[PDB]
């Protein structure tokens, strides 16, 4: 869904965040976004 | 009517061209910048290019996942294989002159994930440490048996060769005027 | 050159054959030469076929043998020495003529002619097994029939 | 028919490439790559009547066609290596890419 | 057309290309019969004719 992770263009992934927050962050790359 | 004479004064310098598949050329009609190379890395006889780049800090970084998983920070390498072809000279343009030099290879830069490749090396190391459970004499080449060659033999020779950490500079007026003074 | 090789195999003769040697002790044992010249005389001594390449598991290891049985196998041509090397590497349990044919690529005539010449030179004896009978197992004259 | 859509675009290619040839006269460490036809059986980029370019790179061998044609959303940078030593310098980025093709 | 180049083009011009050229590309891919016993013996096929 246009989920490009810049500097790798790989993917994004809704990850289980702190206090249950719905953060999105991919593997194989140190990246995060609200 | 008008005519712009070109001549070919370039030798002795096997200059390469890269292609960043990650960063765009222009951003909202505005031309972008190139990121600053920390150091370069070149493998002769296999023509690889492990260009290192830094990625920016905590604000868009998420170090708490980067530190605890692979313990490798602030370094994003990207592998480029040197591919050769004919034609395709490189031209810098003078006022009513245009001066050519041959391009030796064109390598294409893909994001080489180094740290999570190596995160399974200690994981493979710890496999046989939790499960430790356990003579080199010559033989003869037989003419009814074959040996590996071609594609997979070139990967056996491209992992073990000399590292070179390149002193990356940005000069190039020495390369310019040396070409200008030669006809 | 050759005088340091006379000091090198003295260290191989210094210890009784067990407790097999390796380089990280041998560099501390002998460090008068740098490793650019230590390796060159050992490869020359591999060409003087007195040092062998033993394997302790997964890593690098050496073993030096007696000279009195090194000239024994240097009497043979390289094919007879090729079958002799595997047949002492088993040693304690023996080898089967099919296994000694597989690891060398020598086909059925050139291995059967090889050991027949080797038996006249008193270098291989033939025993029959009991854990699997009707199979030809060969050994040296060490006489180690643990089966 | 649709071949008449081609020649008018090749006219619109020359008027876009004489612009980028002329804005880069200020030698501002600017590079461009273009391909020459090898296997020869030097010359001069030159303007004809009413917007037409050609090169004649042999003694006689004319190459009429040129075209400023490709699309790349990439970063492309030229570097010169020398003898695998302290020989790493980024020369410049690449603005455009044209091609040369002989007429038949 | 049919004088220089008849009606059994497809049969005659195929076998005639096999005999002339397409035999020499066979023995050049099965040359050098060898033995492992007595390794100084070699027989090679240089060329072939019908
Ligand atoms: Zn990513």
């Amino acid at each position: 869904m246009l989920s490009f992770c810049p500097s790798c263009n790989n993917m994004l992934l809704i990850t289980s965040g702190d206090s249950g927050v719905y953060t999105l962050a991919c593997r194989s790359c140190p990246y995060e976004f609200p | 009517i008008e005519e712009f004479p070109l001549k070919i004064s370039g030798e002795e310098e096997s200059l390469h061209v890269f292609q960043y598949a990650n960063r765009p050329r222009l951003v909202g009609r505005k031309p972008a910048e190139h990121p600053f190379i920390s150091a370069a890395r070149y493998k002769p006889k296999s023509h690889l290019w492990e260009i290192d780049i830094p990625l920016d800090e905590q604000a868009f970084y998420n170090k708490d996942k980067a530190e605890s998983e692979w313990n490798g920070v602030n370094v994003q390498t990207l592998k480029g294989v040197g591919v050769e072809n004919n034609g395709q000279y490189a031209a810098f343009v003078k006022d009513m002159q245009v001066y050519l030099v041959p391009i030796e290879r064109v390598a294409q830069l893909k994001p080489f994930f180094k740290y999570i490749d190596d995160a399974n090396v200690t994981r493979k190391q710890e496999d046989a440490r939790r499960n430790p459970n356990p003579m080199s004499v010559k033989s003869v080449n037989d003419p009814s048996q074959n040996r590996l060659t071609g594609s997979l033999l070139a990967h056996k020779v491209a992992d073990e060769e000399a590292n070179i950490e390149l002193t990356w500079a940005e000069g190039t007026f020495e390369q310019f005027k040396d070409t200008i003074v030669k006809e | 050159l050759s005088d340091n090789a006379k000091t090198l195999h003295s260290q191989m003769m210094s210890k009784g054959i067990g407790a097999l040697f390796t380089q990280q002790e041998l560099q501390k044992q002998m460090g008068i030469g740098s490793l650019t010249d230590l390796m060159s005389i050992v490869q020359e001594l591999l060409d003087k076929n007195l040092i062998k390449l033993v394997k302790q598991n997964d890593e690098l290891k050496f073993q030096g043998v007696l000279e009195s049985e090194a000239q024994k196998k240097a009497t043979m041509s390289a094919e007879e020495a090729l079958v002799y090397s595997y047949i002492e590497a088993s040693g304690r349990e023996g080898i089967w003529s099919k296994t000694i044919k597989a690891r060398t690529n020598l086909h059925q005539h050139v291995v059967l002619k090889c050991l027949k010449s080797l038996e006249s030179q008193r270098y291989v004896k033939s025993v029959k097994s009991v854990k699997f009978p009707t199979r030809k197992i060969y050994m040296l004259y060490s006489l180690q029939p643990s089966v | 028919k649709e071949a008449a859509a081609e020649l008018e675009l090749l006219n619109a290619d020359h008027q876009h490439i004489l612009r980028k040839l002329k804005k880069m006269n200020n030698k501002p460490e600017r590079f461009m790559v273009f391909q020459l036809p090898t296997r020869l059986p030097v010359g001069s980029i030159r303007v004809h009547k009413s917007g037409k370019l050609s090169v004649k790179i042999g003694n006689v061998v004319m190459d009429i066609g040129k075209g400023a044609e490709t699309t790349f959303l990439q970063d492309v940078i030229a570097l010169s290596i020398a003898d695998d030593a302290s020989s790493a310098e980024l020369l410049g980025r690449v603005d455009g890419k044209i091609v040369v093709t002989p007429q038949i | 057309f049919l004088k220089v180049k008849g009606l059994v083009k497809q049969h005659l011009d195929s076998f005639n290309y096999f005999v002339d050229t397409d035999l020499k590309k066979i023995i050049k891919a099965n040359q050098l019969i060898l033995s492992d016993v007595d390794p100084e013996f070699y027989l090679k096929y240089v060329d072939i004719r019908v």
